[PDB]
RNA sequence: GGUUAAGCGACUAAGCGUACACGGUGGAUGCCCUGGCAGUCAGAGGCGAUGAAGGACGUGCUAAUCUGCGAUAAGCGUCGG
RNA sequence: CCCGGCGAGGGGAGUGAAAAAGAACCUGAAACCGUGUACGUACAAGCAGUGGGAGCACGCUUAGGCGUGUGACUGCGUACC
RNA sequence: AGGACCGAACCGACUAAUGUUGAAAAAUUAGCGGAUGACUUGUGGCUGGGGGUGAAAGGCCAAUCAAACCGGGAGAUAGCU
RNA sequence: GUAACGGGGCUAAACCAUGCACCGAAGCUGCGGCAGCGACGCUUAUGCGUUGUUGGGUAGGGGAGCGUUCUGUAAGCCUGCGAAGGUGUGCUGUGAGGCAUGCUGGAGGUAUCAGAAGUGCGAAUGCUGACAUAAGUAACGAUAAAGCGGGUGAAAAGCCCGCUCGCCGGAAGACCAAGGGUUCCUGUCCAACGUUAAUCGGGGCAGGGUGAGUCGACCCCUAAGGCGAGGCCGAAAGGCGU
């Protein structure tokens, strides 16, 4: 029993290559280099599945920082009197209150420094 | 550098170059047009016209120099007899380059030199 | 550049003909070797 | 002295891209027999500038 | 419509035919064949003489006018290739490819 | 609305990239088997001086090669089918 | 029939179920090489992705916005064995 | 007379340059040595692998030589890669 | 090359002390999901009811699978109303994968549960073929050298003719042997071969061409040497030799 290997190696090869389209050169047309290049989107892809929630509450901690100094009060301390005045809003609700509601995070740093004051 | 240099060597070694346009400047004679490549016709001016300038006084030491310069009694005999008189009154310029394109086997630039009453 | 090969037919003849492999036990059994193996050429002889 | 690396599809097309032929701009027209020929060349014909200059 | 004409095995590389008919490309054919008639290339030749074929096909096969065809499509492909020995210095050899073109000329009106 | 000033600013692609379409090259894949491989059963287990095995040359309406054949030469006689 | 050199090659016609089955002939993959289109790209530094992401283009949808392609800018990021 | 001298053919190969993916798997060019001899050359022959042959270098023995080449033991063995 | 804060910068944005904030990981928590191992009660082909806890991993051990070809199931089933293969797209699973379907393709494929393996490739300076790259780059093989006119031709630097020019001339001329083996001559063709073009060719194709008493070979004769009736010798093969 003899098997001709080259139906599934074709398919296989396939796979990698399709997942591979939009890379430059080789990468997205050589196995051997495609199927490195598949591979290392995949380890980036995990890795940064992780990136993603601290660059994105990265963001949301400058945005409220600015507004919040926009309202007289540094990021930490604003947070500080949100936690003193029992609020519980994450910061990604306060970055987009921040920019999408301006009063409204206004009224919440008043809320942080009456608990502050 | 070749600052104010004049000849073309035209990858050809002097004593070539020389038996060369001795050649062409007889071909030119006998036959009045010549289709050759541009710049060998550049420089076949500079041969052929000061022998039709020599020819147009008929001396026997005239007869010499130009015998010297082609080597052919039968083009010295045409210079003097033909193209002197044919010239006696024109002021140097007495062929005419038009360029006729680029040879095939070498996509050469060739040019059409002729004497320039070669009408009549 | 003298080369290795320099022909001679007569030589040739006498060093690998048929006569010269017919001639000992060895050659007989070199001919018995190419034919078993059935080559259109036994020998050099032209 | 030889490549370290295979330079790619892309550094060929960008060392090409000063390999591209110039079409000649425009032929003249022979005033006399107003067939199109290279500037400062004779007609295919014969002519230049007007005047037929061989007869091949 | 659009009429064809292909020199196929032209002997010569692709890339060669590719300067001339990069070209002539979307040019009207009579404008391609003074372009060609003057561009002093073996290519130029070839492709010429594809072009002239393509217009001789519209007019003859398609009924087309010649002062109508533009040069819609002049693509050069890679043919097969011939493999030659060429024989180098201390016994090694080398292969030469003698490559040959597909020349496809596509006229039309549109 | 005009000028000036300041600020900002698309439109370029020589080429190149990615995607897609269509090709080229190439000959994988699949499908195929008058070729192999391994056996089973059974034959036969030798051919050769009555010239073998293997060949050379020839041989046709025939230019070649193959197959056959051997100057009776893709064949001849006879007996059968 | 036509172009072409009484070429090569091709375009028609016709044959055929099929000629993108045309003899360089079933299927015709990949590398590799083109043509076209969309988007990007000529002040910008590095395994070329990845996370974010504008803009453009296209296709859907009865709005609403989703698919797709591309991907300015940006965080991270030195292949595989 | 001469393993005499100078010097072509012929035989060689001291120097340099070039060449070193060569024109060439050892050459070219300019010079250089021998050039009646222990010379050189044609044709044929003989010597066969631990063998030959060697004015001796381990030289040469078909561009291969501290043991030729081809086939075989053979899928040697490989605590190595 | 600043080059002994990562940089900018900093007189605090340095240091010490104290204090409260905050940022900060794939730690922890939250929410959702999967799996392994336990412990519990109903039981079984365990479902679970739950319920703790575990889940980085090389060498390596253990467990469970995907898929490929082939055999049975199968004279069944799918298939010209379109099989395999190819190429897209969509869906789907934890993964190997699976399913559907557009196009291509044009005749095969094969469930299920078993069975057997040439059963899975990226590396082995792996092997074969194809195709890149360097790159239209080096080079086009003696620096004896060409020029022009005419012809032929689709096209001529190269072919033919002519006239010049140059080079060899103890050769680069002529005749042979050896070797080759049709390269010879004529006609014809120019795909490939010719390091370019080629109408030309030692290229293709066809036809022609080799005439001997005296030339040569054969032949007669012998050299070196070979072979060698008998013979001598040697396990055999064979060696030597008249
Ligand atoms: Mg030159
Ligand atoms: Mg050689
Ligand atoms: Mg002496
Ligand atoms: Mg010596
Ligand atoms: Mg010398
Ligand atoms: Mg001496
Ligand atoms: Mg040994
Ligand atoms: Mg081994
Ligand atoms: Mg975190
Ligand atoms: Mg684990
Ligand atoms: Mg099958
Ligand atoms: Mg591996
Ligand atoms: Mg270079
Ligand atoms: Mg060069
Ligand atoms: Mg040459
Ligand atoms: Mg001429
Ligand atoms: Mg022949
Ligand atoms: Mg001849
Ligand atoms: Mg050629
Ligand atoms: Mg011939
Ligand atoms: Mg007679
Ligand atoms: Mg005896």
């Amino acid at each position: 029993a003899r098997v001709k290997r080259g139906v599934i190696a074709r398919a296989r090869h396939k796979k990698i290559l399709k997942q591979a389209k939009g890379y430059y050169g080789a990468r997205s047309r050589v196995y051997r280099v495609a199927f490195q290049a598949v591979i290392k989107a995949g380890q980036y892809a995990y890795r940064d599945r992780r990136q993603r929630k601290r660059q994105f509450r990265q963001l949301w901690i400058a945005r409220i920082n600015a507004a919040a100094r926009q309202n007289g009060i540094s990021y930490s301390k604003f947070i500080n009197g949100l936690k003193k005045a029992s609020v519980e809003i994450d910061r990604k609700i306060l970055a987009d209150i921040a920019v999408f509601d301006k009063v409204a995070f206004t009224a919440l740093v008043e809320k942080a420094k009456a608990a502050l004051a | 550098m070749r600052h104010r240099k004049s000849g073309r060597q035209l990858n050809r070694n002097s004593s070539h170059r020389q038996a060369m346009f001795r050649n062409m400047a007889g071909s030119l004679v006998r036959h009045e047009i010549i289709k050759t490549t541009l710049p060998k016709a550049k420089e076949l001016r500079r041969v052929v016209e000061p022998l039709i300038t020599l020819a147009k006084t008929d001396s026997v030491a005239n007869r010499r120099l130009a015998f010297a310069r082609t080597r052919d009694n039968e083009i010295v005999a045409k210079l003097f007899n033909e193209l002197g008189p044919r010239f006696a009154s024109r002021a140097g310029g007495y062929t005419r380059i038009l360029k006729c394109g680029f040879r095939a086997g070498d996509n050469a630039p060739m040019a059409y030199i002729e004497l320039v009453d070669r009408s009549e | 550049m003298k080369r290795t090969f320099q022909p001679s037919v007569l030589k040739r003849n006498r060093s690998h003909g048929f006569r010269a492999r017919m001639a000992t036990k060895n050659g007989r059994q070199v001919l018995a070797r190419r034919r078993a193996k059935g080559r259109a050429r036994l020998t050099v002889s032209k | 002295a030889v490549q370290q690396n295979k330079p790619t599809r892309s550094k060929r097309g960008m060392r090409r891209s000063h390999d591209a032929l110039t079409a000649v701009t425009s032929l003249s027209v022979d005033k006399t027999s107003g067939e199109k020929h290279l500037r400062h060349h004779i007609t295919a014909d014969g002519y230049y500038r007007g005047r037929k200059v061989i007869a091949k | 419509m659009e009429t064809i004409a292909k020199h196929r095995h032209a002997r010569s590389s692709a890339q060669k035919v590719r300067l001339v008919a990069d070209l002539i490309r979307g040019k009207k054919v009579s404008q391609a064949l003074d372009i060609l008639t003057y561009t002093n290339k073996k290519a130029a030749v070839l492709v010429k003489k594809v072009l002239e074929s393509a217009i001789a096909n519209a007019e003859h096969n398609d009924g087309a006018d010649i002062d109508d065809l533009k040069v819609t499509k002049i693509f050069v492909d890679e043919g097969p290739s011939m493999k030659r020995i060429m024989p180098r210095a201390k016994g090694r050899a080398d292969r030469i490819l003698k490559r040959t073109s597909h020349i496809t000329v596509v006229v039309s009106d549109r």
